[PDB]
């Protein structure tokens, strides 16, 4: 069974038995200044092309979502604000394709720099609505302001298999194709500078990598969609 | 008896972090600390378990003191009594052993007197933040720093001025979070430490490595 | 005043004591606590948490995502080992360095039982059957698919599931707890041998890959906290 | 005697402590104390007492009485900036030394809001109207009349109102305190326009003074007592 | 949380006023100290925030010996004894090390030795007026006064004889309002302090300048 | 503080001495006491056992 769902002027189509991964079994609520309901839509962002030599892709969230309607607008109008989301991620891919994802929404994904002395330039952390994409090389160190990229070490220093700590979803082609993250805000203070801090980061990183027989499509398109969730900002107003 | 799993008594435990060694008769003998979790690697991983940490600080000064080579015909220094100063964030610092900073009364200090037990004071979370932070993906600008996670920081002299023979002094830190609540699971730490100030690694494997799968 | 004798050991510095301690800044107000998701009471949540075992060590592949891989495909002959590796939770190298493996080597006492998860990552049109072969302590691998059978073991067909759970014995010398670390002792292992061939139809490929996943299922615990020694 | 064990930091003197102290004079019998007018319980009732703000730096002017004076004219064209400075009580240096800045420089973090009061000092057969525009955090300083009446704004006439008071919102990263001092970080501004020219009748003097005052208005708090940085 | 700006937690902390050293062979060697609040202008101008004031006083002495030059072949000086003595306000006063004031029964004194925790005494409000005054607008004549602040003096001197090489000690006095009580606020001083004994100003400009009115 | 005075044998270590100690390893957690046969409560149960007599020392 297929279920839609409407948000604000944007609906997208789900399958109804779909399972959602809650963060971590709290749902994105208000802070117990002022709310937005215009952002409550959905955001799809560019699809990407999962093909063999695929290593992985990331989204920085609070940026990957600054250049997207007023969410991007209330971005920089506020100079404060605070935001869950619920993160949809869809392949589409036919019976005869076979791979493994992981997706996995990382809170304070803080990320190395290939030169050991410097640290990772804005571009190089974020591309906004653009993905990052990992390497299956590692970064030369004559790099210098590079995010060490290495899969399987996830641009963390830690092993990649242990990712699933952090709220996650597998998507094995031939069981599932879609996955469901609904994140909470997360943050050490209430609210924060939406601007100079990512407070969530979306990786996809194929474990079992894509294969396929000759014919068929030689990729399979990603699409994420993500809907911002009890947003709300500073006042702008006297007292 | 999962007791010992616990987060209290995961990181529960005294360690020392800091050593250092000053004299008494060189205007710069003077031990300096800043108060930061990352100095020792072994309790900067214990800690990066987690995202965010709120505790409080216990400190134990182990104070011991060595004579140093004079020309005295006879040397009978008295009991030494030393200096143990806690500048909070934002305050006044010292560059000299006699300097204002040692006198500021909002800088907590301790005087101890050798052969004593040795001094201890405990710091509170002292963070305008709700919680201290091991990771931060932002600037402040500089990448991942996060200044609200300053801890302040700790000074150490000698009170008695030099006699006719100079004495050197070390100094050991013993550090214990206390009453410690954790959020945010994260992988520990896989690559080996490069710096104290940031993240950065240099990739290596996932595990050590056997010949076959089939062992 | 009140008499007192002062006991031995009364002006030490014991690093496990647990005493009052004067307060350097009282008067300062702490800011108050706030409700962060995801807090932790115990190492053991993480030590439940499933996580991707690298069995296909192969130093060639340590360095890659290859290593969480276990390559299957269609073979003229049957009955071959697909993998195998030892039970030691913190010592051995495949599970070394996971979720489990991880917290295991803060400690040197453990207890409870190792949950494998395996999951088939080909085609949905891709069949066959795998034995799932679980030797205890003691015992010695099986070097064929009838002694693999003969002893413990699960039928797994990947056309009709794409994942097996497997929650291994504690079994330990009426120890309750045993070392997290070992010396030549009876390990017990996991192995996994082809009931069949995979089959596949045209244009599907024949070569697939297992993925495995390791977590604490039983009642774990932990004894007397120590150093890890993957730190320098 | 009773067995008892010292702790370590028995015989330290740490300058925070708060420990009974025997008396050099018991039997002295002090003189009773009488009712005083004026007891203060905490600075921050020494915080809420308007002050003179020295709106007018100039340093031609910090050693007079025109420090405090903001003049207003007849000006040709309308539409200019009478006045604004940042809204920073501690650090800037309008709002440094007023009652409010000096008991914040007392203290590390601080939170509340502040109360702005603007008194008219023209004749009163001067008419004319002001534009008060409140700039918040982040938003940059209104460059026009327009601009500022599109924000955050009050239009005070004086012709009908002699004062006009403004509560500025506290609006911080969520921390509830913060540093009384500050780094290039967002400060928000308070800037006046004129709306429009002042009006005035035969043998009364155009040009005229305006006085601002400070407080704080909301609940106000500060934390982490340190030392003035005016003292030398 | 307003409980960190109120008056006790405002005033009731511990500061170095006085400073001085006295060696044991000279007759001279004593230290003294006429209790005055004005020694120190960080804590006067904190005090000098109201008109009237009452508390208590306790105070804590931090002795610390150094060992002079000699020509002793050999020199073995026991533990050192110190007498610290408060003179209320009338008492006898020292001239000499060895003076009859020193063994006045009413001028309470503490002997101390070195090695143990530092010694402290309390003071209570000893004014026959009301409260201490910050500020006094009239003549006793010198104008601003007010005898009725006095508050004694502290004398301190060494108890062992000398022996065979002088011994030279410093003594650092604490000084701590308790249970304060203030009244009349006023301005913060904002001309640098010129005199101890008067409110004598140069003046200055009310605040620090910038270009102009519209920044 | 509070007043105290120390009496005589107060820093003495006495060998017969019966004090609390403080644990090196506290948070430690003890294999639980399992029901081992033949637990010894005093000395005296073996001294009531009866033993062969060497009478023939020579």
């Amino acid at each position: 069974r297929v279920r839609s769902i409407t948000l604000g002027n944007s609906t997208i189509t789900t399958q109804e038995c779909a399972n959602v991964v809650v963060g971590y079994g709290v749902w994105p609520e208000y802070l117990k200044t002022q709310p937005d309901v215009a952002t409550c839509r959905f955001y799809t962002l560019e699809s990407v092309q999962w093909m063999k030599n695929s290593a992985g892709w990331w989204w920085k969230l609070p940026d990957a979502l600054s250049q997207m309607g007023l969410f991007g607008q209330n971005m920089q109008y506020h100079y404060l604000g605070r935001t869950g989301y619920t993160i949809h991620v869809q392949c589409n891919a036919s019976k005869f394709h076979q791979g493994c994802l992981l997706v996995v929404c990382v809170p304070e994904a803080e990320m190395g720099c290939s030169n050991l002395n410097n640290t990772p330039e804005f571009a190089e952390l974020s591309g906004g609505d653009t993905a990052r994409m990992f390497t299956d090389t590692q970064i030369g160190e004559t790099n210098s302001k590079k995010v060490q990229t290495a899969v399987w070490n996830a641009g963390m220093g830690v092993g990649v298999g242990n990712l699933t700590i952090y709220p996650h979803q597998w998507i094995n082609l031939r069981t599932n194709n879609s996955a469901t993250i609904v994140m909470p805000y997360i943050n050490s203070v209430p609210m924060d500078n939406m601007f100079r801090h990512n407070n969530l980061t979306l990786m996809i990183i194929p474990f079992v990598p894509l294969n396929y027989s000759e014919g068929s499509s030689p990729y399979v398109p990603i699409t994420v969609t993500i809907a911002p969730m009890c947003a709300e900002y500073n006042g702008l107003r006297l007292a | 008896s999962r007791s010992e799993s616990s987060i209290e008594n995961f990181l529960c435990r005294a360690a020392c972090v800091y050593y250092a060694t000053y004299t008494n008769n060189s205007e710069k003998g003077y031990a300096e600390w800043v108060i930061n979790t990352r100095q020792v690697a072994q309790l900067r991983r214990k800690l990066e378990l987690f995202t965010y940490l709120r505790f409080d600080l216990e400190l134990t000064f182990v104070i011991t003191s060595a004579q140093q080579p004079s020309t005295a015909t006879s040397v009978d220094a008295p009991v030494q009594t030393h200096q143990i100063m806690y500048v909070p964030p934002g305050g006044p610092v010292p560059t000299k052993v006699t300097d204002y900073a040692w006198q500021t009364s909002t800088n907590p200090s301790v005087f101890w007197t050798e052969g004593n037990a040795p001094p201890r004071m405990s710091i509170p979370f002292i963070s305008i933040g709700n919680a201290y932070s091991c990771f931060y993906d932002g600037w402040t600008g500089v990448y991942g720093i996060n200044t609200l996670n300053n801890m302040g920081t700790l000074y150490m002299r000698h009170v008695n001025e030099a006699g006719q023979g100079p004495i050197k002094s070390t100094v050991r830190i013993y550090f214990k979070p206390k009453h410690v609540k954790a959020w945010v699971p994260r992988p520990p730490r896989l690559c080996q430490y490069e710096k104290q100030k940031n993240v950065n690694f240099t990739p290596t494997g996932v595990t050590t490595t056997r010949v076959g799968i089939t062992t | 005043g009140l008499p007192v004798m002062t006991t031995p050991g009364s002006t030490q510095f014991l690093t496990s004591d647990d005493f009052q301690s004067p307060s350097a800044m009282p008067q300062f107000d702490v800011t108050p606590e706030m409700q962060i998701p995801g807090r932790v009471n115990n190492l053991m949540e993480i030590a439940e948490v499933d996580s991707v075992v690298p069995v296909n060590n192969t130093e060639a592949n340590v360095n890659s995502l290859k290593a969480y891989q276990i390559p299957v495909q269609s073979n003229s002959d049957n009955g071959k080992q697909v993998f195998g590796f030892p039970l030691q939770p913190g010592a051995n190298g495949v599970l070394n360095r996971t979720l489990l493996g991880e917290i295991l080597n803060y400690y040197t006492h453990w207890s409870g039982s190792i949950k494998l998860t395996f999951m088939f990552c080909g085609s949905a049109m891709a069949t066959g059957k795998f034995l799932l072969a679980y030797s205890p302590p003691g015992a010695g691998v099986p070097k064929n698919r009838k002694d693999a059978m003969l002893g413990t073991h699960v039928i797994w067909d990947v056309g009709l599931q794409s994942s097996c759970v497997l929650c291994v014995p504690w079994i330990s010398q009426t120890h309750y707890r045993y070392v997290v670390e070992d010396e030549y002792t009876a390990a017990g292992y996991i192995t996994c041998w082809y009931q069949t061939n995979i089959v596949v139809p045209a244009d599907v490929q024949s070569s697939c890959d297992i993925l495995c996943f390791v977590s604490a299922c039983n009642d774990f615990s932990v004894r007397m906290l120590k150093d890890t020694p993957f730190i320098r």
